[PDB]
């Protein structure tokens, strides 16, 4: 389970910017905070992880002095060094921590610029990353001359996120391991190639993410199974179609088989 | 600057006159600027609900964006994307056999 802080921003010019962002808890958001609200809102009952009302707050206070803070340094370091290009400027930053069995994790604050990655934090300073323009080394400079910032994402990496995002683990344990049944469906669209079929098979429904879906003969399983990609439902479980190319004729015997955690053993096979 | 790509969906299996939820998830676009709209029959779908702009680890961008609709025989659903990466607005049509 990898928990992460994501803030979207977008400097349109020197004065007007908007900053949103989410929280994320594996695949399940937890909190949301968009540019117009002053307080972080929580998307999920047990978003306050372990945390009472007073280490909630003194938690959201720190967010509201940096969305500010963050929004005056990045316009400060556009005005001390015009970069040719001053406005449109679009950033991303990605921070939390990797949770592994046995209390253990790996912590992160990565930044892209432009939509590349361009910064990440390790120790106690900003460090410009492979691929990002040379000319950003100047405003990183001036951010790490910040001991005091420094100090902050230092706690932040090595103490808010680890314990904050272990007690939402805890509090999010249940929602996280609940079972949602895959419902499968089946249809044909006619392929590119006479006397040829594409076989669509459309699961969807399914929570847990962990999903196998196979076109089958029997016991044999289709080689030709070509699965698509995860895509969500708006209730946070999981939609996935898995296709095979037959050539006409073919159909009749073939099914498609499901393997979802939530199903016991008893494997969904629909034949077409 | 990425082009966006569309894939337009249901959350159960279509049934003609039965009430469901249409999907449209838009990804892979940069910048986040972005005007999502989901149509019957070429006409504007009034009650669109869209998940928050968020992103996936390689700083791709993603959006879903859902509606409650219900199937027909003569109706046609569709998901129009309009982005600066593209010259037109994309357009991708519901086909409930893809
Ligand atoms: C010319 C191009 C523009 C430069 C682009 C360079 C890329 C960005 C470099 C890396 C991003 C750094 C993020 C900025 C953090 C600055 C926040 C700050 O200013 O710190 C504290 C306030 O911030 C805090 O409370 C601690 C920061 C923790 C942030 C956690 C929240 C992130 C999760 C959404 C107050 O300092 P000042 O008095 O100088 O304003
Ligand atoms: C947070 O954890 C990091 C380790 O990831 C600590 O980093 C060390 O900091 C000292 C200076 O204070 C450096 O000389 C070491 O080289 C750093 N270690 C590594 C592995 O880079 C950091 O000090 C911790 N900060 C707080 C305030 O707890
Ligand atoms: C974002 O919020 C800040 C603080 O409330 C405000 O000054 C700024 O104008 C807002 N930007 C937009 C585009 O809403």
């Amino acid at each position: 389970y990898t928990f992460r802080c994501l803030q979207t921003s977008s400097f349109a010019n020197i004065s007007w910017s908007r900053t949103d962002s989410l929280i994320l808890l594996g695949d399940l958001q937890t909190h949301r905070w968009s540019n117009d609200s002053a307080i972080i809102s929580f998307t999920k009952p047990w978003s306050q992880g372990k945390l009472s009302n007073q280490q909630w707050e003194k938690l959201q206070h720190m967010f509201q002095v940096y969305r500010v803070s963050f929004t005056r340094d990045i316009q400060e370091l556009v005005k001390m060094m015009s970069p040719k290009e001053d406005y449109p400027i679009e950033i991303q930053l990605s921070t939390g921590c990797e949770m592994y069995p046995g209390n253990a994790s790996e912590s992160f604050f990565h930044v892209a610029f432009q939509g590349k990655y361009a910064v990440r934090f390790r120790g106690t300073s900003w460090q410009r990353v492979l691929g990002a323009p040379s000319w950003l080394d100047l405003p990183i400079k001036v951010l790490n001359a910040d001991q005091g910032t420094s100090a902050t994402v230092q706690t932040l990496l090595n103490d808010t996120w680890p314990q904050f995002a272990r007690g939402l683990l805890e509090a999010g344990k249940s929602d996280l391991e609940k079972q949602e049944k895959p419902v499968a469906w089946l249809s044909s669209v006619p392929s590119s190639a006479h006397g040829h079929l594409q076989l669509v098979c459309h699961v969807s429904g399914f929570y847990p993410k962990p999903v196998w879906v196979m076109w089958m003969r029997g016991d044999q399983e289709q080689q030709g199974t070509h699965r698509g990609d995860f895509l969500p439902n708006a209730d946070e479980t999981w939609y996935l179609q898995a296709t095979l190319d037959v050539e006409a004729g073919e159909e009749a015997g073939l099914a498609c088989r499901v393997k979802h955690s939530s199903l016991g053993g008893q494997d969904i096979i629909l034949y077409w | 600057q990425k082009t966006p790509q569309i894939q337009v969906y249901s959350r159960h299996p279509p049934e003609n006159g039965k009430p469901n939820i249409l999907n449209c998830y838009v990804t892979q676009f940069h910048p986040p600027h972005i005007e999502i709209q989901m149509l019957k029959n070429g006409k504007k779908i009034p009650k669109v609900e869209m998940s928050d702009m968020s992103f996936s680890k390689d700083w791709s961008f993603y959006i879903l964006a859902h509606t409650e609709f219900t199937p027909t025989e003569t109706d046609t659903y569709a998901c129009r994307v309009k982005h600066a990466s593209m010259a037109e607005p994309k357009t991708v049509y519901w086909d409930r056999d893809m």
